[PDB]
RNA sequence: GAGUGGCGCGGACGCUACGCCGCGACGAGUAGGAGGGCCGCUGCGGUGAGCCUUGAAGCCUAGGGCGCGGGCCCGGGUGGAG
RNA sequence: CGCGUCCCCCGCGAGCGCACGGGGUCGGCGGCGAUGUCGGCUACCCACCCGACCCGUCUUGAAACACGGACCAAGGAGUCUA
């Protein structure tokens, strides 16, 4: 029916300037500005949702060929309202800008 | 980053002989258990002079 | 006929519980005891500090007995007199910590390697977290945690230290068997201090954080702690 | 029905890459097989940024999972049947593995046999 | 004795087989197969064997008598047991402990003689 | 004995 | 092991004070209402 | 012989309690509480009789078996947890069931069952969710609870009840017990108005609702 | 610690002692030194009731793997005598 | 916190059970599976982000506008005697 998970763009790896940690992502959530704001999507669920060729299986469905890689958001990134998520297979650099959906799914409230 | 000096940290002292013979090697066996186990200071000082060079444990004349 | 040897081995093994319960009431007392001595430690230098007020004088309080050196500057590029203090101060490593007794002949010590250490006049509680997180003891040249107190009641209890309130109590109130209690301790390995440094390069006074930070090096404790 | 090992637990590799000598990409005179650079300006010999890695000791295996097949199992090569009754005792430890060099006729024994004594081969059907 | 000739046969015997990180004794009598003070077959006064029957059917257990050891054709009296599981895994144990005859190869013993039982089933 |  | 007998003597001298507090406020209140 | 009264020291933090073991020893009255100092059944056989072995020794052991393990303490089995709820998830309040097939639907919290799943029913009438658990994880608690304090929810439907027994068709059971509960419930979101619109409707993240700004 | 006195036939693992186990600290490196290689090449004495025309050596290999590495073992192809 | 005994001030009780107690367990589950799917880390190709100058050498200092090296195979340098 509608959307449940929050809007997240993969801007780049945990880096320093001349070495990046590709272990660890750097999320952009939209409308989270600010440290403050970012308390409610700290351990929230977080996937790379893309599509290849070949059709994998589809757990609760037929094979599709849409994939993830799922992730977690581990702490808040920076002072305005970047947050480091941790994914199981360390994001391609193919997604760089692209969007990733962090879900509400590990609830808190 | 610690300030110290690896050059001595390795003992230079013999853990056994160089000799291949079996009847020194077996009255090692037998030294290594009595040295540890006994409390006897004597024992210590034989099993370290079984490992010792010919020139380190010279004939002692009658 | 065996009957006499289970009967035997059974009060050998209620000896050493018996003699387990008079040693572990012996320190909840002594602990007890110390409880009572820090209160009047504590009172007292209020007491004294108020009743000069009063009286229109001032009470300018003991110079302190006990300092806490951190070591806040790396191993590289340092002068042999400096390295050669703060190796004696078993300051071997950045972020390591000693409880250095003060006399002459220690304050002399940490003015020449003042650039390389951060110190201070650590409280009771400073004293308390650092032997009980950080505590490490020295037994048969290896650095054990002091995980029972029979760990300190086998190296010290011939100074009569045979628990961790009584290790706590001789270095805080710097005792006869001080040297003995504090050679014992590891040099603590403190984690690097949360939030930041101000300056490692210059002077405390100077808005740096080498030198004496008097009541202020407990501040840094709880950071690097 | 495959043999299973005694104890599987999870064979972790600090790296599954071969350390490639360096300038093998370059020159087909230069083999992979590693060398240590002890050249006096060799970038890989003095640690640079983003070069060939260098074998150090510190990459070496846990010693309870070293040499461990992905099966759970370790490799002991087997000439004949003789030396299959070597692992009848350490069954659950060590699979069996039939060298290159034994005959069509002479596997069909020993994985016979191998079978009988409950021994894993990692090349049970390699001539038939 | 037997602490003098391990020193020789330890590391050069024909019965040694080191490959692949491993070391194994293809002696007549071990029942680890390994090369190891206490399982070599050859070196001890008292020697534990057991093998599979020159029948299909059974176990044979070899026992080292105590009397003539420079006497090979005479020093190993051996004696098949083909009986149920239980019973052939008993008889050995009874052997070992209530002879006092090597009583630390007892389990050993038993697992191997297991492991023969086991091979002379029909498969599944 | 005090505990009798 | 002396330490439970500390804890539990500062708990329950804080949970007295607490009481104490809310008791002061609740008189403030009717100071107020005065 | 002797009833076990309940702990005398009430717990004042998790492992201490109240009183000192002074004013324990006074309570408990250890001052007069003072106290001084198989296998083989034999069988008749129709010979003369045996003595028949119970646990006979094994028949087979393996080539190596593993070595008995060392004691740790604070690991139980999962019947014997404890089971949290959130200050949020009371019975009556309305959640979100975000994860399932009945994704985005607003649907009623009955009781925390003894698996630490949530027993909920979104009216069967208006969601098209049943008697069904839910996980708390996998739920938005909804500060919006309906008065289900009146009701009568059944012992027979527990945690052993809706377990995956392993095609699935529904019990003419199942369909009894769905109905009692749902009669009892929807006379009381009715008692609200616009509710039963509410529990019909799906929730969705439209343009600039961002989770952490709309508190609920 | 010891001497005279007032029913059921049972119990994991180990200890190539040149082995196995435990605890602590430590780890840049040219020239250079030393050690250990179940690293590799070729021949000799022993040895494996080794392997091999039902296919040795050599070679090729988008195959399966092992070792920190030197390297190695397996699969498949080629080959024809070690 | 029995008391048999000692005087200044006036040597072993039995049970049970809970656990912030000497390093993780579950006596918790749920999906999928034969011609399109699962796993395969390594290896083949490709893409993207970050890093990334060409080795050997003499040298205080080499990516050097220092020298040797187009490429490949095979050979090729601390030996033996005193």
């Amino acid at each position: 029916s509608g959307r449940l998970w929050c809007k997240a763009i993969f801007a780049g790896y945990k880096r320093g300037l001349r070495n990046q940690r590709e272990h660890t992502a750097l999320l952009k959530i939209e409308g989270v500005y600010a440290r403050d704001e970012t308390e409610f999507y700290l351990g929230k669920r977080c996937a790379y949702v893309y599509k290849a060729k070949n059709n994998t299986v589809t757990p609760g469905g037929k094979p599709n060929k849409t994939r993830v890689i799922w992730g977690k958001v581990t702490r808040a990134h920076g002072n305005s309202g970047m947050v480091r998520a941790k994914f199981r297979s360390n994001l391609p650099a193919k997604a760089i800008g692209h969007r990733i959906r962090v879900m509400l799914y590990p609830s808190r409230i | 980053g610690v300030d110290i000096l690896h050059n001595k940290d390795r003992k230079v002292w013999r853990k056994e002989p160089k000799s291949q013979d079996m009847y020194l090697r077996l009255l090692v066996k037998l030294y290594r258990f009595l040295a540890r186990h006994t409390n006897s200071t004597f024992n210590q000082v034989v099993l370290k002079r079984l490992f010792m060079s010919r020139t380190k444990r010279p004939p002692l004349s009658l | 006929n065996f009957a006499e040897l289970k009967i035997k081995r059974l009060r050998k093994k209620f000896a050493q519980k018996m003699l387990r319960k008079a040693r572990r009431k012996l320190i909840y007392e002594k602990a007890k005891h110390y409880h009572k001595e820090y209160r009047q430690m504590y009172r007292t230098e209020i007491r004294m500090a108020r009743m000069a007020r009063k009286a229109g004088n001032f009470y300018v309080p003991a110079e302190p007995k006990l300092a806490f050196v951190i070591r806040i500057r790396g191993i590289n590029g340092v002068s042999p007199k400096v390295r050669k203090v703060l190796q004696l101060l078993r300051l071997r490593q950045i972020f390591n910590g000693t409880f250095v007794k003060l006399n002459k002949a220690s304050i002399n010590m940490l003015r020449i390697v003042e650039p390389y250490i951060a110190w201070g006049y650590p409280n009771l509680k400073s004293v308390n977290e650092l032997i009980y997180k950080r505590g490490y003891g020295k037994i048969n040249k290896k650095r054990i945690a002091l995980t029972d107190n029979t760990l300190i009641a086998r190296s010290l209890g011939k100074y009569n230290i045979i628990c961790m309130e009584d290790l706590i109590h001789e270095i805080y109130t710097v005792g006869k068997h001080f040297k003995e209690a504090n050679n014992f301790l590891w040099p603590f390995k403190l984690s690097s201090p949360r939030g930041g440094m101000k300056k490692k390069t210059t002077h405390f006074v100077e808005g740096g954080d080498a030198g004496n930070r008097e009541d202020q090096i407990n501040r840094l404790i709880r950071r690097m702690n | 029905a495959a043999l299973r090992p005694l104890v599987k637990p999870k064979i972790v590799k600090k790296r599954t890459k071969k350390f490639i000598r360096h300038q093998s990409d370059r020159y087909v005179k230069i083999k992979r097989n590693w060398r240590k650079p002890r050249g006096i300006d060799n970038r890989v010999r003095r640690r640079f940024k983003g070069q060939i890695l260098m074998p150090n000791i510190g990459y070496g295996s846990n010693k309870k999972t070293k040499h461990m097949l992905p099966s759970g199992f370790r490799k002991f090569l087997v000439h004949n049947v003789k030396e299959l009754e070597v692992l009848l005792m350490c069954n659950k430890s060590y699979c069996a593995e039939i060298a290159h060099n034994v005959s069509s006729k002479n596997r069909k024994a020993i994985v016979e046999r191998a079978a009988q004594l409950a021994i894993r081969v990692t090349n049970p059907n390699a001539r038939l | 004795s037997a602490h003098l000739q391990w020193m020789v046969v330890r590391n050069c015997s024909s019965f040694l087989i080191k490959r692949n990180k491993q070391t194994y004794s293809t002696e007549p009598n071990n029942l680890k197969a390994r090369n190891s003070f206490r399982y070599n077959g050859l070196i001890h006064r008292k020697t534990v064997g057991v093998e599979p029957a020159a029948d299909g059917k059974g176990v044979v257990v070899v026992m080292k008598r105590r009397s003539g050891q420079r006497k090979p054709a005479t020093s190993y009296v051996r004696t098949t047991i083909n009986k149920n599981a239980r019973a052939t895994l008993s008889s050995i144990r009874h052997m070992i402990r209530k002879n006092k005859y090597h009583p630390d190869l007892r389990m050993a013993a038993i697992r191997r003689a297991s492991a023969i039982l086991r091979s002379q089933k029909p498969v599944m | 004995r005090g505990l009798r | 092991p002396y330490a439970k007998t500390m804890r539990r003597n500062t708990i329950l001298r804080q949970a007295r004070n607490h009481k104490l507090r809310v008791e002061r406020a609740a008189a403030a209140l009717a100071a107020k209402s005065d | 012989k002797g009833k076990p009264h309940c702990s005398r020291n009430p717990v004042l933090v998790r492992g201490i309690g109240r009183y000192s073991r002074s004013a324990m020893y006074s309570r408990k009255a250890l001052y007069k509480r003072k106290y001084a100092a198989l296998a083989t059944v034999t069988k008749p056989v129709g010979g003369g009789t045996r003595v028949v072995k119970l646990r006979k020794m094994p028949r087979y052991y393996p080539t190596e078996d593993v070595p008995r393990k060392l004691l740790s303490h604070g690991k139980k089995p999962f019947s014997q947890h404890v089971r949290k709820l959130r200050a949020s998830i009371t019975p009556g309040t309305i959640l979100i069931i975000l994860t399932g097939r009945h994704r985005g639907k607003r649907v009623v919290f009955l009781k925390q069952l003894s698996s630490g799943l949530l027993l909920v029913t979104g009216p069967l009438s208006l969601n098209r969710v049943p008697l069904r658990r839910t996980h708390q994880k996998f739920v938005i608690a909804t500060s919006t609870k309906i008065d289900i304090s009146g009701v009568k929810i059944p012992k027979h439907l527990t945690d052993a009840y809706f377990k995956k027994k392993k095609k699935y068709e529904i019990t003419e059971q199942r369909k009894v017990d769905q109905k009692a509960v749902d009669s009892q419930i929807l006379p009381k979101i009715k008692a609200v108005p616009q509710l039963q619109g509410y529990l019909r409707s799906v929730f969705a993240l439209t343009n600039g609702v961002y989770p952490h700004k709309l508190v609920f």
